[PDB]
């Protein structure tokens, strides 16, 4: 019961969908098999992590998941991979040619070539389900197949499963290690099509994770396997309220009622801690006084940003591992006074805390060190909106001069789906500070 | 996978062609019977965008050679590598074109572009998943200039969602065949403004300069040239080549480097002619480019680069990096980060590290306005017209052919001085 | 009391209904004035194409003019 299917679309998200279910398995003690030597209920069963997982007669886990590329390269390294046993090779679906950065070809010319396919596909999970709860959307902003086909995909599954829930993990262009020039136009389009088709999405920013490995894991040129790790462990905070239980373990639905006052203002700011190596964590131990610390030092948010420019309208602490209330009240009684937390007048000023006891785990060999207790805090902030302001302004000084634009004229769409797009993102910016307005 | 299918046109399109595939085929691994004998699996990853696999595992070129006349063409199969190809690709005339645009693009060529589309025809019918067309030829002769281009538009009627690749070689009266060289180029490039996707421009007068100036020859033959063009034709594909992110397609490469449709003629450049400061100083150089214009007097619209063998991917990161920042005004301000830098750990043979500069410059105006200013000093007067309308041609289509030039050089120009803020 | 809160139920059934069928909609057309839009771009890229092998037949019977 309330299970949860995730869609992994593009390189990005299929790369960083590798990265969480391995991550899951190695939370729950499933092997590259399948096989949970712990689960006794052999074929079935309504544990916790049954949320995420299916289970076949044979005793092997199932992961509720969709992979889903226009182009075969990056899911052959899944068929052929380390946890290549753990699909069924239906889930996994590939097209010839992909949309060349180009959400049009995601959208239209590519994606209505695979689109039947792929909903047939999720429709054969969702069957398997006594009480589908929603799904979670795993895409880049600035891919051609995580912008244009995402965008296809959501509008359809508004279609095919009513007002179901629908979460993001999209990844926010950086300059540092983007892929095309036309990176703001998709991020824009997409932004603009799946907006009103998304209860939630949690933005990263490929620059604030980027950075956050160089300095705090002293990576010299972090890659993607660097960067999707770090990304698994904030996803993994955030469903392990689904994937496993206890006493104080607050559901991410709840959360979510106090994340989203508005439906178009439905992007939390995630803050993760801690990112320490293990030669750091060797010699210190990190309580849960120092990790709420790390929370409001913006060097460890998700996106870059600046709160102190903003509002906020919630402000969620989601804790795992050794972490007991007594301690996180005392630590939150600090920040409340050696750091300025701003909320709209119209809000509580609480702290939304919940508690993991499962402790959190690293892959071995990687980067992150095992820690005994982490917290990811997930904040409503206006804020973020500058994350907005940024992109829109590259979109901006691009499209003065449609520069690029004959690309995706070329496949089918209008100048008018441009500006169309972009008065959206002005609106949506003008929502922001509409919000942190005090009452009158 | 993505197929590339491979076309050699004229004398100078077979001939820089064969070096191509010489060079390439050294760096896959693949011997003159189409054998592998390399080390790395990187080298067959992505083997199948410029060879097809036969039986016995041999490699062969998806290539296709023509011109109208058969004497450059039987020199590439007794060359070496020249049982490497398919020797029903050879597709042969025997009339040539006298190095004339209207024998190559209306009669003699016209003769025999269906023969050719029959043998493009079947190297494409079975493609997985075809990626588009590579020409190599040259602007300034008759076939590959003439027949050249109507293989183009002839091969866009049967495949017009498909990249469109042109390797052009433009004339200069440095190593002048002929001197009817400006007529020819001038109704190219109205061909090419049209009808490609993408064309390397690569200048024989920055190559001669190049053999001259910075290689010392004061002699410089056509290999000599053709040194260059190889190594340069190797560099501009080694994202295609190899397993990569960057600029990984044709149709990625024009996305990212063709920001309005008729500005699609690149600037190649090449380094070394130790470090990789010294590297990145090099490529961005003005004498290192194989066009003839200096990007100091134009600006920037985008630019790839791609840095082959193994060094500091962050010290390279830096490098790039700080290149834009001190040459911001040489870069077009409303296109952001309009820089794409690639890393092969695969280096070309006998270099140790080398760069590939690929850049979309409004400064590459200087090479038409050459080659405009040759076309009007000779249209002035009529001059050699009755190679041309003794072919049927009428002096509407030199008029055009010429404003239609002189639209594409105003239309650097009306980007090179385009602001925001 | 029973009466409105048929009515609350009803209206919600109503509103799911009415998103579903706009987004149903919303999508045919766009992708309908997709198909058409680049069907537009290929048939006037093809067909200036075709003007181009209609003036190289203007070439050839122009020199077949001997006398
Ligand atoms: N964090 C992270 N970002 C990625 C990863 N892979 C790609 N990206 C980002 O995704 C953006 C490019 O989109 P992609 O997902 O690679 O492309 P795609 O979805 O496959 O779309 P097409 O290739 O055009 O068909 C760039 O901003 C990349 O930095 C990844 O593995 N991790
Ligand atoms: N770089 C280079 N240029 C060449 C080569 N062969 C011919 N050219 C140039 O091409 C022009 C003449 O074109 P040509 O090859 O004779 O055309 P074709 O006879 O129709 O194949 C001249 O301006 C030459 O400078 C070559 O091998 N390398
Ligand atoms: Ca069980
Ligand atoms: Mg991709
Ligand atoms: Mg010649």
């Amino acid at each position: 019961m309330r299970e949860c299917i995730s869609i992994h679309v593009g390189q990005a998200g299929v790369q960083i969908g590798n990265a969480c279910w391995e991550l899951y398995c190695l939370e729950h003690g499933i092997q590259p098999d399948g096989q949970m030597p712990s689960d006794k209920t052999i074929g079935g069963g309504d544990d916790s992590f049954n949320t995420f997982f299916s289970e076949t007669g044979a005793g092997k886990h199932v992961p509720r998941a969709v992979f889903v590329d226009l182009e075969p390269t990056v899911i052959d390294e899944v068929r052929t991979g380390t946890y290549r046993q753990l699909f069924h090779p239906e889930q996994l679906i590939t097209g010839k040619e992909d949309a060349a950065n180009n959400y049009a070809r995601g959208h239209y010319t590519i994606g209505k070539e695979i689109i039947d396919l792929v909903l047939d596909r999720i429709r054969k999970l969702a069957d398997q389900c006594t009480g589908l709860q929603g799904f979670l959307v795993f895409h880049s902003f600035g891919g051609g197949t995580g912008s244009g086909f995402t965008s296809l995909l959501m509008e359809r599954l508004s279609v095919d499963y009513g007002k179901k829930s629908k979460l993001e993990f999209s990844i926010y262009p950086a300059p540092q290690v983007s892929t095309a020039v036309v990176e703001p136009y998709n991020s824009i389009l997409t932004t603009h099509t799946t907006l009103e088709h998304s209860d939630c999405a949690f933005m990263v920013d490929n620059e604030a994770i980027y950075d956050i490995c160089r300095r705090n894991l002293d990576i010299e040129r972090p890659t993607y396997t660097n960067l999707n790790r770090l990304i698994s462990q904030i996803v993994s905070s955030i469903t392990a309220s689904l994937r496993f239980d206890g006493a104080l373990n607050v559901d991410l639905t709840e959360f979510q009622t106090n994340l989203v006052p508005y439906p178009r203002i439905h992007f939390p700011l995630a803050t993760y801690a801690p990112v320490i190596s293990a030669e750091k964590a060797y010699h210190e131990q990190l309580s849960v006084a120092e990790i709420t610390n790390a929370c409001f030092e913006p060097a460890n948010q998700m996106v870059k940003c600046d709160p102190r420019h903003g509002k906020y309208m919630a402000c969620c602490l989601l804790y795992r591992g050794d972490v007991v209330p007594k301690d996180v009240n005392a630590a939150i009684a600090t920040i409340k006074t050696k750091r300025s937390i701003q909320f709209v007048d119209w809000c509580p000023t609480g702290f939304k805390v919940g508690i993991n006891y499962q402790p959190p785990t690293v892959v071995p060999g990687g980067d992150l060190a095992k820690v005994q207790r982490a917290v990811c805090m997930l904040s409503n902030t206006t804020a973020i909106a500058e994350a907005w302001a940024r992109l829109d302004h590259k979109f901006d000084l691009m499209y003065a001069k449609r520069a690029f634009v004959h690309w995706y004229v070329g496949e089918g769409m209008e100048e008018g789906e441009f500006s169309e797009a972009r008065e959206d993102m002005a609106a949506l910016e003008k929502d922001y500070e509409e919000v942190g307005v005090d009452s009158v | 996978m993505r197929e590339i299918v491979h076309i050699q046109a004229g004398q100078c399109g077979n001939q820089i062609g064969a070096k191509f595939w010489e060079v390439i085929s050294d760096e896959h691994g693949i011997d003159p019977t189409g054998s592998y004998h390399g080390d790395s699996d990187l080298q067959l990853e992505r083997i199948n965008v410029y060879y097809n696999e036969a039986t016995g595992n041999k490699y062969v070129p998806r290539a296709i050679l023509v011109d109208l006349e058969p004497g450059t063409m039987d020199s590439v199969r007794s060359g070496p590598f020249g049982q490497i190809f398919r020797p029903d690709n050879f597709v042969f005339g025997q009339s040539g074109a006298g190095n004339n645009w209207a024998k190559g693009h209306y009669t003699e060529g016209a003769e025999l572009v269906d023969s050719v589309l029959d043998v493009v025809r079947k190297e494409s019918e079975s493609c997985d998943c075809l990626q588009g067309f590579q020409l190599t030829h040259s602007l300034g002769g008759g076939t590959g200039s003439g027949m050249g281009t109507l293989l183009i538009s002839k091969i866009r009627e049967e495949y017009p969602d498909r990249i469109m690749n042109t390797f052009s070689v433009m004339p200069s009266p440095k190593v002048s065949d002929t001197v009817v060289e400006p007529y020819n180029a001038t109704l190219s490039v109205h061909q090419l403004v049209e009808n490609t996707d993408e064309t390397y421009c690569i200048d024989n007068e920055a190559l001669y300069d190049i053999c001259f100036r910075t290689l010392k020859l004061t002699t410089p033959t056509y290999g000599d040239l053709n040194h260059l063009v190889s190594a340069t034709m190797s560099g501009v594909t080694t994202c295609l080549r190899f397993p990569g992110n960057l600029n990984a397609d044709l149709r990625k490469l024009a996305v990212n480097m063709v920001p309005f449709p008729r500005l699609h003629f690149f600037m190649p450049g090449f380094a070394p002619l130790l470090t990789v400061p010294e590297l990145t100083q090099q490529m961005f150089d003005s004498k290192n480019m194989m066009a003839a214009c200096d990007p100091r007097h134009g600006r920037y619209l985008t630019v790839a680069a791609i840095f082959r063998g193994r060094m500091s991917m962050k010290e390279v990161d830096e490098q790039m990096l700080n290149v834009q920042n001190k040459n911001s005004s040489y870069f077009v301000e409303w296109i952001p980060n309009n820089v794409k830098t690639a890393v092969c750990d695969i280096p070309p043979r006998g270099l140790k590290m080398s760069a590939t500069f690929i850049g979309n410059s409004t400064a590459i105006q200087e090479l038409f306005k050459r080659i405009s200013e040759q076309f009007t000093a000779m249209f002035r007067r009529k001059a050699f017209l009755h190679w041309y309308t003794g072919e049927g041609m009428d002096e509407m289509e030199f008029t055009e052919a010429e404003s239609n030039m002189n639209d594409l050089v105003s239309e650097y120009q009306q980007y090179q001085d385009a602001t925001a803020d | 009391k029973r009466e409105h809160e048929r009515e609350v139920i009803q209206k919600a059934i109503e509103e799911n209904n009415n998103f579903i069928k706009m987004a149903k909609e919303k999508l045919a057309q766009k992708m309908e004035s997709n198909k058409e839009n680049r069907e537009a771009h290929l048939a006037a890229m093809l067909e200036r194409l075709q003007e181009k092998d209609k003036h190289a037949e203007e070439v050839r019977k122009n020199k077949e003019l001997k006398e």
